[PDB]
């Protein structure tokens, strides 16, 4: 195997050889273009040098997952900075989700080899705030349930479980009996507690209610229905709107994820324009589902407050919440003109004969007096601005593809192909659509 | 055994294919035929009495020239009695042994008697029989009382020259209504169903009533008459009348001022273009060569294209003797010669051996020498797709391209052979192309990659896609972005794998935003068009790591749109305009693709690729023919009158009639680029379908000059006053007239002449591209 800066290089010819030879090997399925792999490679080399200079059998190795996609396809690797480790007989590698630096890897491998201990005179700081979410396990006999707690501690590698046997720590953390408390630095800081309810409790309390939309947080968001909020950071009462969003997030924590995104930054304007909102409403609330189909939902009440945003997720859970479309509704003076407009909003209740025109084409500009005269003579014929609205039944590559609307809602598509004159359409409408259609 | 008194008619029809319409018709030649019998060898006498020509469309009545002309006047003095002069035939087991007649007569009058005697030479079986047409796979379908004779006219071996295509059918179901011993009626359907025409021949020989000793039949033919000499049963080529009179001072002078360079846009000018080609095909070598001796050079390229569009033995020698390849003054004439040879629907090996000898010759212009090799690969591609790759010329040409590319000593030769291999479509150039795709030179690899893009899915394997992966993913070295996107376009189109789509979508965002917008738009255009590759993309997008809106939201200027100009469940025509801009928004590779499909098959109709950097160059494709790419600068752009299709199967009908099914389609193009930049695509489709039936004493014709104009002009409305690039793309089609024609003839060497005319104006609309481009363009609106 090729060794560079004490890092084995695997190109499907030595990966199996390296894993069968080195029992304790750290795996990296990196990519040439990814900036995460670009930053990880010096850290990977530093950790490989730290392990190699020490007298330990563990080392590090990188695999180009782009050129070696079979390893990613067999294992199930879905990320480029993904770090894994294969020990004995086939087992799932430890999902490395901690800090990707060298000494962090050195501390992390000790957990996977088979909790952390610190002196109790750390001024009650190091044990609790060693990391962002650090759990301390309290037990007088570090048994029947203590061994179960230790097994749960060893179940998750990414959580730095604590060991406590000193008597003053039990009283200082105010526990009459043995228990598990999750500590954090963002939401509450303390959450006191089948063999799975403890893991569910830790995963539920570890989850932050609100997430600032950034590059770093983004892979964890889709890793786990993200109700967004295009709230400017410099908006009027940013704190109050954010507190209302937090109170909304307290109602729905795990099923619906709450993300607040600053609309002031131009890097988020692409996210703004993906939903269609060109910063029309600063406190606007949109829910996006990304399960194989991007369906951006529309809240029922645009009069939105803390309660409205709070129960909007319940409204979405009811299933009655409709998707959002950029289709304008019925115009103000539709009744005055003999030809009326049946928009995509009214394309089912009111939409008789429909047509799908476009103000783009100059031939449609020339036909506008002709279509005015046809409607003036026939004083229902519907023109539809499909550039702004959307057609659900069919698509129009050639936009004046006339679909003759039937009677009694037995929908059929028959293409009129006349000469675009003021008399041909009158002759088509003189037969009631029986002649000239299709 | 005795004299048989039968009546005969020769029904000739020239339909337009409507289904039931008496718009155009042909003459009916009628006679009362007396047949007398003069081992299974037998000799008979066939005599034509009461021979007269009548019309079957008597609705007009006396509008034709059959009124006031005697039957003697119509056919002439000698030919009326020549048909009335008896003819002989030797028949063995229902097949033609030998055909005997006086032979001192016109060819066409003998053809009628040759078609008349074939009804007694018939048999449930299949063979190559002897008849009027020649040697064809003849399907005998015997019924319980009658027999159906189906003749595969594709399998006919005759001397007549029979050769973006024209489909045809040649159903020749012939019914010999036979009751007791011989023909009591004949129902001979001779439909040639090929803008379409149904030219129908029919003959009705009905028996009404009836009333030399020797062991050898060899001398009996001489004993009846000494002039009864040997002649074939197959008809011969004749031209009793003017026919294709050359008339260089007369006929060419008529079309000299109807093909002027100033009115090439007009479809009336292009209508005379196809007429003069039909004259030159039935013309001798010295006749065509004399026209170009003192012709004007300004109207010469139309004549050069017209001569080259004939594609006969003498005309090819005439144009090659006229055009001196060593002469560097006539750049355009050889270039028009090469293009028309490239656009020839039926190129020949002698032309290929000539063009090989041209490359072996001392060609003064290297661009023409490059153009020869580009056409040489085009001829090889047509021949190897016509089961001719094993030819002595083809292997010589393949070794010129393959060996020259493998062993290259000059930079221009590599660029010449890359363009040549692009037209060649040789599967053995793939190891050379993948070598040149990874060679590290920009234009060389990009031309090779686009050459690889011309290759199909069976010609691209997993190893080929893995070879292009290192170009796109940049595993080993850096490549230019146009090469990687083209390589990504090949992989996504030519059966991508699950991980291949998986890795490409993950690359979006990490690439520069100029490439990110285009690469997103390519996958976006994949999803919109419901491609078969999109199902794999849908399985990749099923996971949340690929369907995330972080990658789907990109601020860029590039685009990739594909739509249908026309679509039907039987066939469809597609177009696309995938323009990739730079980081600053400058255009880099705009791919204007024009495609046409017919059922399962499809033909790349056109492709104009405008490329800019900082150089400025354009690449032109016309109907599966990569032309020589044109560079505007470095450090009347496209103009030509050319043919598209040619179906000129000179049929010999079962009744003994000469049917010339000539379908020609030509256009005049004028593509000029001026920079606000516009590119025009001026198309004038002029289809002149002709089906003329002649027998040198009665003439009938039908001409359908369905001519259509078109135009697809793209405008790059770009505003660069502000820091964002306000780039608006718009392809504007202007109004073009649509016209149809129909002519009818019934002559006997004014006549039954009529003209039908229709006219329509097609409204033109701007192409909307995609709605993202529509937002910037609505500032103009």
């Amino acid at each position: 195997p090729e060794e560079e800066d004490h890092v084995l290089v695997l190109r499907k010819s030595n990966f199996a050889e390296a894993l069968a030879a080195h029992k304790y090997l750290l795996v990296e399925f990196y990519a040439p273009w990814c900036g995460h792999c670009k930053a990880l490679a010096p850290e990977y080399a530093k950790a490989a040098g730290k392990l190699k200079a020490e007298g330990s059998e563990i080392r590090l190795a990188k695999v180009d997952a782009t050129e070696e996609s079979d390893l990613a396809q067999q294992y199930g690797v879905r990320g480029y900075p993904t770090i894994k480790f294969f020990r004995g007989d086939t087992a799932s590698p430890k999902e490395y989700t901690a800090g990707r630096e060298a000494d962090d890897i050195v501390n992390w491998l000790k957990k996977r080899t088979g909790a952390t201990t610190l002196p109790d005179g750390a001024a009650a700081e190091s044990l609790v705030e060693s990391s962002e979410v650090a759990v301390i396990g309290f037990f007088k006999d570090v048994s029947d349930s203590a061994k179960q707690f230790l097994q749960a501690a060893e179940a998750i590698d990414d959580i730095p479980f604590g060991i406590t046997s000193n008597s003053d720590v039990f009283s200082k953390y105010q526990l009459d009996k043995d228990g598990v408390v999750l500590f954090k630095k963002f939401d509450e800081g303390r959450n006191n507690f089948t063999k799975e309810n403890l893991l569910d409790f830790i995963k539920h309390n570890q989850l932050p209610l609100v997430i600032e939309f950034t590059e770093q947080t983004a892979p964890k968001i889709f890793g786990g229905t993200h109700i967004l909020l295009f709230l400017p950071k410099s908006v009027s009462d940013y704190d109050g709107k954010l507190s209302n969003f937090k109170t909304a997030a307290e109602s729905f924590k795990g099923k619906i994820l709450f993300i607040f995104i600053d609309s002031d930054h131009t890097d988020n304007q692409r996210i703004l324009e993906f939903f269609g909102l060109k910063k029309e409403e600063c406190p606007a609330v949109r829910l996006i589902t990304l399960e194989e189909e991007m369906t951006k939902y529309k809240p029922e009440s645009e009069e939105l407050t803390a309660e409205r945003i709070t129960e909007f997720c319940h409204r979405f859970l009811e299933g009655k919440i409709k998707p959002h479309l950029m289709s304008q509704e019925l115009p103000e003076d539709w009744d005055k003109q003999p030809v009326k407009v049946l928009v995509g909003k009214n394309f089912e209740d009111v939409a008789v004969f429909v047509e799908f025109y476009a103000p783009w084409c100059g031939h449609c500009k020339q036909l506008a007096p002709i279509w005015d005269k046809l409607g003036e003579t026939y004083k229902v014929i519907a023109k539809m601005d499909s550039t702004a609205n959307e057609v659900e039944a069919v698509k129009v590559h050639s936009f004046p593809t006339l679909k003759f609307f039937p009677a009694s809602a037995d929908r059929t598509v028959i293409d009129y192909n006349g000469e675009r004159t003021l008399d041909g359409f009158k002759k088509f409408l003189e037969s009631g659509g029986q002649d000239g259609a299709g | 055994d005795r004299l048989y008194k039968l009546t005969y008619s020769t029904e000739v029809l020239l339909d337009r294919g409507k289904g039931k319409l008496q718009d155009s018709v042909g003459y009916r030649i009628s006679s009362n035929v007396d047949v007398a019998l003069l081992d299974d060898d037998q000799l008979i006498q066939i005599t034509m009495k009461d021979v007269n020509v009548e019309n079957v469309n008597q609705q007009r009545g006396e509008k034709s020239i059959f009124k006031g002309k005697s039957p003697s006047k119509i056919m002439g003095k000698e030919n009326l009695e020549a048909l009335q002069r008896p003819t002989l035939l030797h028949l063995i087991h229902g097949k033609v042994k030998e055909f005997y007649s006086y032979q001192n007569e016109a060819v066409a009058i003998e053809n009628i008697k040759r078609g008349l005697a074939s009804l007694f030479q018939t048999q449930s079986g299949t063979t190559n029989e002897v008849d009027i047409s020649g040697n064809c796979k003849v399907t005998y379908q015997a019924h319980q009382d009658k027999v159906i004779k189906i003749k595969a006219l594709d399998s006919c071996k005759i001397a007549r020259s029979g050769f973006l295509g024209v489909s045809s059918k040649a159903t020749s179901v012939t019914t010999y209504k036979i009751e007791d011993s011989f023909v009591i009626a004949v129902l001979a359907e001779e439909t040639h169903n090929f803008i379409k025409g149904k030219i129908v021949s029919k003959q009705k020989l009905e028996l009404k009533t009836t009333e030399m000793s020797g062991k050898q039949a060899a001398a009996i033919i001489k004993a009846v008459d000494s002039k009864y000499t040997a002649i074939p049963i197959v008809g011969q080529v004749f031209q009793s009348h003017c026919k294709g009179c050359p008339s260089l001072s007369e006929l060419w002078r008529s079309t000299r001022k109807y093909l002027q360079p100033d009115n090439l846009s007009k479809a009336e000018a292009v209508r005379n273009f196809l007429a003069f080609i039909q004259h030159l095909r039935t013309a001798k070598k010295e006749e065509i060569l004399q026209i170009l001796k003192m012709e004007n050079k300004e109207v010469l390229p139309q004549l050069v294209d017209a001569v080259t569009s004939a594609q006969t033995s003498d005309s090819l020698e005439a144009i090659l003797d006229f055009l001196d390849f060593k002469s560097d003054s006539s750049i355009i004439l050889q270039e028009r010669f090469l293009y028309a040879c490239g656009f020839a629907s039926h190129p020949n090996e002698e032309l290929l051996r000539a063009l090989i000898s041209k490359f072996k010759g001392s060609i003064g212009s290297s661009d023409i020498r490059e153009t020869v090799m580009i056409i040489t690969g085009t001829l090889v591609r047509k021949l190897c797709q016509n089961e001719g790759c094993k030819l002595k010329a083809v292997v010589e040409a393949k070794k010129l391209i393959l060996g020259g590319l493998e062993k290259a000593e000059k930079k221009e030769d590599t660029r010449m052979y890359l363009l040549a291999l692009k037209n060649a479509l040789l599967p053995e150039g793939i190891p050379s192309l993948l070598k040149y795709a990874e060679a590290g030179e920009g234009p060389i690899s990009h031309l090779a990659t686009t050459a690889l893009q011309r290759y199909d899915l069976p010609f691209i394997t997993d190893e080929v896609k893995k070879t292009l992966n290192r170009i796109y993913h940049q595993n080993r070295k850096v490549h230019e972005k146009t090469v990687r996107t083209a390589a990504a376009a090949i992989i996504l189109n030519n059966n991508p794998s699950y991980m291949d789509v998986k890795n490409i979508l993950l690359s979006i965002g990490e690439l520069p935003q100029e490439m990110n917008k285009y690469m997103l738009a390519i996958v976006q255009d994949i999803l919109r068009f419901e491609m078969p590759a999109s199902k794999i993309v849908r399985r990749v997008l099923k996971e949340m790591v690929a369907h995330n809106y972080d990658r789907f939201s990109r601020s860029g200027s590039s685009s990739a749109y594909t739509g249908y100009i026309e679509r039907s469940p039987r066939s469809a025509s597609t177009y696309s305009l995938d323009i990739l801009y730079s980081g600053s928004g400058i255009l880099r590779r705009s791919n204007l693709n024009i495609f046409q499909y017919i059922g399962k098959a499809g033909l790349h109709g056109s492709q104009v690729v405008i490329e800019a950097q900082g150089y400025a160059g354009m690449s032109a494709i016309l109907f599966d023919v990569q032309l020589r790419p044109v560079t505007f600068f470095n450090g009347s752009v496209v103009k030509g009158l050319i043919l598209l299709i040619d179906h000129s199967q000179e049929l010999q009908l079962q009744s003994g009639l000469k049917a010339n099914i000539e379908v020609q389609g030509g256009l005049a193009i004028d593509i000029s680029g001026a920079m606000k930049t516009r590119v025009k695509n001026r198309v004038t489709v002029v289809i002149t379908t002709d089906i003329t039936v002649d027998s040198s004493f009665v003439k009938a014709g039908l001409e359908t000059s369905t001519e259509t104009e078109a135009g697809l002009e793209f405008i790059s409305t770009v505003q660069f006053s502000q820091y964002p690039f306000l780039v608006c793309m718009q392809m504007d089609k202007d109004e073009a007239p649509f016209r149809q024609f129909e002519k009818k003839y019934e002559r006997l060497s004014r006549g039954y002449v009529s003209q039908k005319r229709k006219e329509s104006v097609l409204a033109g609309c701007e192409f909307p591209l995609h709605q993202e481009n529509s937002e910037m363009c609505k500032v103009v609106f």
